[PDB]
């Protein structure tokens, strides 16, 4: 549900996640 | 008696002996494989 | 005499003995297929389809058997865990026995073609010498290949007569062999679209039939005949080796990167699936969607399937084994028997930490537990003398919310360090290392072994194509120039 | 599974005498 | 394998006796 | 020197009865080159689709493609 | 529709054809 | 045949090279000194490595919007 | 084509123009070799001079920033780009040249053009050997550098996460790649790499021994103190004493060559075989299939606190390479590691 | 043809090349890359 | 002239001279 | 073209080739046995 | 407790090509 | 065994090179 949170949930474990790599311009 | 060996002989194995040897080897394997695998 | 590396050049100007040695090789390959299938059936354990699948057991030819339709065996079991219906003659062992019988028949045909090599069919009618009409042979073979491709794509994979192919969940949870409707749009060129394989095989079969008819009806030009040496069997050898190593590079690439023709449930997960957080992202999205609908986070994790958590584990990484770490994946780190759960870590004051996962390149990795923002908040230190992040003083406790460990909160830092070290590998799983006397180091997947073998074979056959192209372009100087 | 000791013993007991007899037959038939 | 070795040995013996029957050396001197 | 005359061989004899027969000139080499160029363009199309260098409306190039 | 990546790919095909034509012109010259 | 042992000794080669080689050298010198090399090949000036928003090593961290992101985090 | 009429077309005229002896040979292969090689060398010399590496790797790899010839390089793209071909017209560059640079597009340009230039160069060797009616053993020998180039700059990054892990075109970049293979791959322990090392060392061995032997068994063939004027290509006699060379190396080394064919074929064989084995090893390393460990040694060291070997020392050094290199080596991997978790010995 | 000596041309070209290499080595101690 | 030799040696020589002038200019660039 | 095969050839392996083959086999075993035993 | 799979692999890789080369050398030297 | 196989392979290689040095074929044609 929370797209903002799940990104911050799994990126500390793994920063090469697809959702972190895509649309990283807006971050 | 000279440079070559006078006792030089060759081994002869015809097709009947080849068949007998192959049959003996395979039949021995058939008989004993059941006991080797156990 | 002949050098040891030239003993097969005797069948160059001998079509009958060339057919005989082709039949010998074909018999050896079919016999290997049958024997390998029976070895894998003998060493296969179908008890746990979810947590001990075939790719965890080092199964090489069983994924390829399964991919085209056979699923149940003569032992009454099925790899999907379903109840076995009548297998018919085409089970795993049935296909293996058919391959062995075919190998014996090809052996007998090879013996016959070795003895009877002077057939008038291999003789030129107007000159009396021995010759092969290679363009016409190519036309006939291309027509047969087009017919086979069209039949395999229109009857087998579409399920109008055959069983279909293996299609699955994108996350590899639910999958089976079923018919696939062809996709004639641009989506048919989508590599992961299963519908693009029947559309391919139909269209390529039709085009191959048309091209075979064209080669049957139309002779080549004289300039092209002399340029490519179409009267030489060495030239077609070089061209065939070129096409074959092209196809080997293609299959190695598709196996490594994953495709619709390379299912996860059959060949294991992908190193890019591990690197890109595919299963991890899906698991976290499922947990977030469950907990956003008013669900406690001990039972939102219990809704997570056993198979998905097993997929989210670096020990299943194909790019994790070794060149001489031989054998099954189970023989490396035990047979998985259960999911311990999702290790959630908290500090003394209380905030969620995340263990930084091991990347694919690393044989070893320092154990760190960082914050949601991205700041290192704890770790398992090396020096332990000036430690300002060690768990013993930070106060990191693990909670667990899964199968065997659902509410067991461990505040013991000695166990917390061990659980963090298990958490950097992905989802923590319980393993049995005494059944197969397991090693400890991670092994490679059949996907990785296939890719390595075929890439090595592809480079070797690039060299072979270069050598044979040299031998056929330079045939006169490889024979002699006679002082001119 | 797999009795690899029995497999090795059976395979060697098949391969070694069969190859020996085949080599003898080939060298006998080559030189009449 | 267990049954595969037995089947291989049996069909090898059968192939040997088949070759002995049909592809034997032709009899000479009586 | 009559060879070995066999029934299946004399059945399949016409398919091996015109070895060395060629066409004068360049033949259909122009059409062959056109087909090779079209094959190269198509191979580049599928290579760039699979490389995600050619984004298409219906192609996603991911495992969700088989969702 | 026509994706910008596809339009750029077709323009690249045209540019490659132009480059090959220029190479052919240069080798028919000199 | 001009085996290069007569072209270099001749002054006809050097009357057309006494201005051509220095002209190319000066062209490269002005290409560097006018900032055109930085402008064309995208290399930053020594004062344009770290902007105000970021003081660390930049990361592309995007593929399909890499042009937009490099436009955002390059020198304005 | 068998004394046929062979009516002349455009192909015959272009054929006659291309296979003509000139200052530089062009041929049909020159339609690919000359532009591809020229663009590859020009792209490398441009990236080493003007194109920065600040955006992709976060470093300086050009002469315009303060790097030497041993220091500047054409750097690979970012791992975020993956295995993207990075065309100037592609969805990433989007027709922009100055931003097709500083994104790693020039690395892909140089790599693809170098691969096709190598293809064109072996085609050129084939064409020249066919023109002079000689066997293409030069092309057979050149198959091994092309295999090394393919397996190293294409197959290994294609098996890894992306072109970022490919070797950047340079000197210090290649040394980075080499130390990366030492720390992360244990490439010295790989038997295929050992075979490649043996091939190259034995090839230099054969070159030195053959040159020294030929130049030390030269006969007189003249009266001056300089033997180089003594060589005359018109005479059909051999310029050096094979019998004397064979006896010398037979009484020195125990074995010696007796066939010039076998000697020169061995000189051909050793480096090609070595580079092909090293190529197969890099293919193995493309999928992280490594000869990294010896399981018996690891188990014995785990259960034995006083057993160590140079192998265990090598593994301890590889761990240090990985941990101390990854943080500043892979910026996409974002290692904010404290220096109190990194493996550090005593004092040093 | 032969108006100026080939050895003189080679000597002048060698002097220019040595000067270029010397100024390249000098530029490693000043400006960018000088580590100061 | 403008033969294949001329085009080849000029495609080698002109950018090398331009780049050598560029590098000599860059030797005097200071921060 | 007749009852015997005109394509029949024999294999020649001199002592230098035998030594090279034995050396290659034993050196390959020396190199790879440490990895096979592991 | 003996790595007999590795023993079998090493023994076969020694025996089979050595025997093959020795048989070729013997049949070459027997008929000059 | 572990070290016995290594010793066997090493002394086999040494015996092969000893035989190559001493009991080689005599060098014909130069
Ligand atoms: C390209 C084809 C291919 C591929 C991809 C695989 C892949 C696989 N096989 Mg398989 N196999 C194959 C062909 C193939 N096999 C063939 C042709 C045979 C018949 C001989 C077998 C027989 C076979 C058996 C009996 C078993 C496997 C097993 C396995 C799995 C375990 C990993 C492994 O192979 O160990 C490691 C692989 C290597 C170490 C490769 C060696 C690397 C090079 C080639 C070594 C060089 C040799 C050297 C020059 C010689 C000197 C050595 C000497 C001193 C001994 C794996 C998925 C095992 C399994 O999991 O059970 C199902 C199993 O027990 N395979
Ligand atoms: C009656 C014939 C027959 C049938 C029905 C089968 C059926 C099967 N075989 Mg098989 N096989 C056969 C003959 C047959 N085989 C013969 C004669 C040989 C000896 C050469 C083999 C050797 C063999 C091996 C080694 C293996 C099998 C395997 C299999 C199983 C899986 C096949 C698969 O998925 O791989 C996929 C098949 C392919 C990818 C083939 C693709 C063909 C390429 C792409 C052609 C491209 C070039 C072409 C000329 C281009 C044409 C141009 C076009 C325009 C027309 C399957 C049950 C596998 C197995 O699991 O063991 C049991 C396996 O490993 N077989
Ligand atoms: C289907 C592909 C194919 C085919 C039909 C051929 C056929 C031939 N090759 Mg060739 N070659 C190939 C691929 C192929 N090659 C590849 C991929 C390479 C690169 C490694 C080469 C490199 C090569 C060279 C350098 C030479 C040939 C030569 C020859 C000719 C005689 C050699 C021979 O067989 O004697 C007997 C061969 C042996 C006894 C091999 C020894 C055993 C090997 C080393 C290991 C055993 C392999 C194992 C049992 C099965 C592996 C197969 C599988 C893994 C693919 C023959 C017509 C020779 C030639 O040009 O003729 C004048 C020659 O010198 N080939
Ligand atoms: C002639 C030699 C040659 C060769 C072999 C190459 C090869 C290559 N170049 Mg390159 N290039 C060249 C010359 C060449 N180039 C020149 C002279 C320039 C300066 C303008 C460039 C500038 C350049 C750039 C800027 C880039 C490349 C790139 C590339 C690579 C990918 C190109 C691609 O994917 O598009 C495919 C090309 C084709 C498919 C060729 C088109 C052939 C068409 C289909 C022929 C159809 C004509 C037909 C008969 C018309 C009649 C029909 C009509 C009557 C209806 C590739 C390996 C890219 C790269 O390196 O990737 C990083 C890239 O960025 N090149
Ligand atoms: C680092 C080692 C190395 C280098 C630099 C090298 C270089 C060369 N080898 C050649 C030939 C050969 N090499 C051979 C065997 C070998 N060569 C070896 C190792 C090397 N060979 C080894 C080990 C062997 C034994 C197997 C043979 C048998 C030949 C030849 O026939 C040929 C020759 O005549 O020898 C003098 C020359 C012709 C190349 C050419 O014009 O390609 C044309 C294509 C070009 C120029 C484009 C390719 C560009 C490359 C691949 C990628 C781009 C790289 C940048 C341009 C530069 C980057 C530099 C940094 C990395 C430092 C070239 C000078
Ligand atoms: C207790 C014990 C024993 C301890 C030992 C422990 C231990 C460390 C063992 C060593 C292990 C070992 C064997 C390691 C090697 C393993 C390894 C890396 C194997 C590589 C295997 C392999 C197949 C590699 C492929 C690459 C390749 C083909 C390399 C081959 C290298 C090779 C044979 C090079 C040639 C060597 C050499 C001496 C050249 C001969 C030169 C020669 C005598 C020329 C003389 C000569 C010159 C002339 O010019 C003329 C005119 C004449 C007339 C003439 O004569
Ligand atoms: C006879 C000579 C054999 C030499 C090879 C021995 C390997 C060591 C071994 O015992 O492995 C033996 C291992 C099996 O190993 C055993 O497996 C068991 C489960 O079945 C258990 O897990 C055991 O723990 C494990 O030891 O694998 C093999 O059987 C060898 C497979 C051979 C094919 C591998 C794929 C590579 C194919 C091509 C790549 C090479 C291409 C050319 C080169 C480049
Ligand atoms: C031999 C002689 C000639 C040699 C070379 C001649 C020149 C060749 C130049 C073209 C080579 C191919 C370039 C593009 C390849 C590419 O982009 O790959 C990458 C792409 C796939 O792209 C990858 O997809 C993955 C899917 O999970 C991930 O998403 C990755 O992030 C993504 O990069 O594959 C292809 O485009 C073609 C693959 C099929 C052919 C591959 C041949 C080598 C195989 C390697 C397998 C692993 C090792
Ligand atoms: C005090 C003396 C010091 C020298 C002692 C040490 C020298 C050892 C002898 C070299 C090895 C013999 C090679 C056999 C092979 C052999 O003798 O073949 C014989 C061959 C002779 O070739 P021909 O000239 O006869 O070739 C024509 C033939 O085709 C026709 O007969 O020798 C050579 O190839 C030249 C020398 C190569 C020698 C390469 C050295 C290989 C290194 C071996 C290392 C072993 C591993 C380490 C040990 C564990
Ligand atoms: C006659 C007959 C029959 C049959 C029989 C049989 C039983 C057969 C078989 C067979 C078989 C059962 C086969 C198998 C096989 C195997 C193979 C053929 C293999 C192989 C090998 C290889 C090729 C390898 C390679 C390699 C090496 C060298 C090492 C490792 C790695 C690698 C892979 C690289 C019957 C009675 C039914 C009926 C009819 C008649
Ligand atoms: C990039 C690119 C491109 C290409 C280009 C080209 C192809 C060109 C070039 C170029 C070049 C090609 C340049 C160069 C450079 C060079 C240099 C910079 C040099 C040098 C230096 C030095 C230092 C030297 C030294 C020496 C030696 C070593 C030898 C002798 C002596 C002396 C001393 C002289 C284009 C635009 C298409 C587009 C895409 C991308
Ligand atoms: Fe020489
Ligand atoms: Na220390």
């Amino acid at each position: 549900q929370r797209v903002r949170t799940v990104l911050d949930m799994d990126d500390p474990a793994k920063e090469e996640t697809v959702k972190e790599l895509r649309k990283d311009i807006n971050n | 008696m000279a440079r070559p060996n006078p006792n030089k002989q060759v081994v002869e194995l015809n097709r009947s002996s080849l068949y007998w040897g192959l049959l003996l080897i395979f039949v021995l394997a058939v008989l004993f494989s059941s006991y080797i695998f156990n | 005499g002949l050098p040891w590396y030239r003993v097969h050049t005797v069948v160059i100007n001998d079509p009958g003995r060339l057919i005989s040695v082709h039949l010998m090789h074909t018999a050896l390959v079919a016999g290997w297929a049958g024997a390998m299938t029976l070895f894998e059936i003998a060493v296969f354990d179908p008890s746990d389809p979810v947590l001990n699948p075939m790719w965890r057991q080092g199964m090489f030819v069983l994924p390829f058997l399964t991919r085209l339709g056979v699923t149940q065996s003569w032992g009454g079991w099925t790899i999907s865990g379903e109840t076995s219906s009548n297998p018919g003659i085409w089970s795993y062992e049935g296909a293996a026995a058919s391959h062995i019988v075919l190998s014996g028949l090809l052996f007998l045909a090879s013996v016959w073609h070795w003895v009877y090599w002077d057939l008038e069919l291999f003789r030129d009618p107007r000159t009396g010498k021995t010759a092969l009409d290679l363009p016409k042979i190519f036309g006939i073979h291309l027509f047969l290949a087009g017919l086979l491709c069209f039949g395999f794509g229109a009857f087998h994979v579409t399920g109008v007569f055959g069983p279909g192919i293996w299609v699955s969940d994108p996350y590899g949870l639910t999958g089976s062999v079923q018919p696939v409707a062809p996709s004639w749009g641009a989506e048919g060129f989508d590599p992961y679209n299963p519908g693009g394989v029947p559309a391919h095989h139909i269209a390529a079969g039709i085009l191959g039939v048309l091209a075979g008819l064209f080669h049957l009806c139309v002779r080549p030009s004289i300039r092209l005949y002399f340029g490519l040496s179409m009267g030489s069997i060495e030239s077609v050898l070089s061209s065939s080796i070129a096409a074959v190593f092209w196809a080997a590079f293609v299959v190695a690439g598709t196996m490594w990167y994953g495709s619709a023709a390379t299912p996860i449930e059959l060949f294991g997960p992908t190193r890019y699936q591990w690197d890109q957080g595919f299963f991890q992202q899906e698991i976290q999205k499922r947990v977030a969607q469950s907990t956003s609908e008013g669900l406690s986070v001990s039972e939102a994790w219990a809704k997570i399937p056993e198979k998905l958590a097993f997929y989210d584990y670096i020990g299943n990484n194909p790019a994790k084994g070794g060149l001489f770490r031989t054998g099954a994946m189970n023989s490396g780190d035990g047979i998985a028997v259960g999911w311990l759960g999702h290790a959630s870590f908290k500090d003394q004051e209380g905030r969620e930490l995340f263990v930084r996962r091991m990347p694919t390149f690393f044989e070893t990795f320092p154990v760190v537990l960082i914050d949601k923002d991205g700041v290192v908040r704890a770790d398992v230190p090396f020096r332990k003398a000036e430690s300002k992040y060690s768990i013993e003083q930070v106060g990191v406790s693990v909670t667990f919310y899964g199968g065997e460990l659902n509410g067991l909160t461990f505040t013991d830092p000695s166990t917390v360090k061990k659980y963090a070290r298990k958490a950097q590998l992905g989802e923590i799983f319980e393993f049995d290392r005494s059944t197969l006397q397991s090693d400890g180091v991670f092994r490679s997947s059949p996907r990785g072994w296939f890719t390595f073998g075929h890439l090595s074979f592809a480079l070797l056959f690039f060299f072979g194509h270069i050598w044979h192209g040299s031998r056929t372009i330079f045939r006169d100087v490889f024979a002699g120039i006679d002082e001119d | 599974e797999v009795n690899i000791l029995g497999l090795t013993a059976t395979a060697l007991f098949i391969i070694i005498p069969t190859s020996f007899l085949l080599i003898l037959y080939v060298k006998t038939a080559a030189s009449e | 394998m267990e049954a595969l070795v037995y089947t291989f040995l049996l069909i090898g013996t059968l192939g040997i006796i088949f070759f002995s029957i049909f592809f034997r050396e032709p009899p000479r001197i009586a | 020197e009559p060879g070995i005359v066999t029934p299946l061989g004399t059945l399949l004899r016409p398919l091996n009865s015109e070895a060395g027969k060629v066409l004068p000139g360049w033949g259909t080499t122009v059409l062959m080159a056109v087909a090779i160029l079209l094959f190269a363009v198509f191979l580049l199309i599928i290579l760039e689709i699979y490389n995600s260098s050619l984004i298409l409306d219906g192609v996603t190039n991911s495992w969700e493609s088989l969702a | 529709s026509v994706t910008p990546s596809l339009k750029n790919f077709l323009l690249s095909l045209v540019a490659g054809a132009v480059v090959l034509a220029a190479i052919a012109g240069a080798v028919t010259a000199v | 045949e001009r085996p290069f042992s007569d072209i270099l000794t001749s002054i006809r080669y050097w009357v057309i090279h006494s201005i051509t080689v220095p002209s190319l050298f000066i062209a490269g010198w002005l290409f560097v000194s006018t900032g055109l090399a930085y402008d064309v090949f995208g290399s930053p000036r020594p004062n344009e490595y770290f902007t105000e928003d970021r003081q660390d090593a930049p990361l592309i961290t995007d593929r399909f919007n890499a042009l937009e992101q490099v436009k955002k985090l390059s020198a304005q | 084509i068998g004394t046929y009429q062979e009516k002349r077309t455009w192909f015959d005229d272009a054929d006659d123009w291309l296979r003509q002896d000139r200052f530089v040979f062009v041929g049909w292969s020159g339609l690919l070799l000359l532009p591809c090689a020229y663009f590859a060398v020009g792209g490398w010399l441009t990236g080493c001079t003007f194109v920065t590496s600040w955006y992709t790797h976060g470093l300086a790899s050009s002469y315009i920033e303060g790097c030497n010839f041993l220091t500047a390089a054409v750097s690979t793209p970012a791992n975020s780009l993956g295995h993207s071909l990075l065309f100037v017209w592609g969805p990433e560059a989007q027709g922009d040249l100055t931003r097709w640079f500083q994104l790693g597009g020039l690395w892909a340009f140089v790599a693809l053009h170098g691969a096709f230039g190598l293809i064109g160069f072996m085609l050129r060797q084939f064409e020249i050997a066919r023109s002079v009616n000689l066997r293409p053993y030069n092309a057979i020998a050149f198959s091994a550098p092309i295999a090394v180039f393919v397996s190293v700059f294409l197959i290994y990054p294609l098996g890894q996460s992306g072109w970022f892990f490919a070797p950047s075109f340079g000197v210090a970049s290649i040394f980075r790649f080499i130390l990366f293979f030492q720390g992360f791959h244990n490439w010295t322990l790989n038997p295929f790499h050992m075979m490649g090392v043996a091939g190259v060392l034995g090839a230099a061995l054969l070159c030195a021994i053959h040159g020294a032997t030929v130049e030390n068994t030269l006969f007189e063939d003249g009266d001056g103190a300089n033997t180089f004027r003594a060589f005359n290509p018109t005479q059909a006699e051999e310029t050096y004493s094979m019998v004397t060379a064979n006896r010398f190396w037979s009484q020195i080394f125990g074995v010696a060559f007796s066939n010039k064919r076998w000697l020169h074929f061995f000189m051909l064989f050793v480096p090609v075989t070595g580079l092909w084995m090293s190529a197969l090893g890099v293919v193995g390393l493309a999928l992280n299939l490594r000869a990294y460990d010896f399981v018996s040694q690891e188990i014995r060291a785990a259960e034995d606190p006083e057993f160590e070997t140079f192998y265990t020392k090598n593994i301890l050094l590889n761990e240090g390479i990985r941990a101390w290199m990854a943080a500043q080596d892979q910026p996409h991997e974002k290692l904010t590691l404290p220096e109190e978790v990194l493996p550090r010995g005593n004092a040093l | 043809i032969g108006r100026i000596p080939l050895w003189l041309v080679g000597t002048v070209v060698g002097l220019l090349a040595i000067g270029l290499l010397a100024i390249f080595f000098y530029g490693s101690y000043v400006g960018l890359g000088s580590s100061l | 002239i403008f033969t294949v030799r001329w085009l080849a040696i000029h495609a080698i020589a002109v950018p090398t001279i331009f780049f050598l002038g560029a590098i000599t200019a860059m030797q005097f660039i200071q921060r």
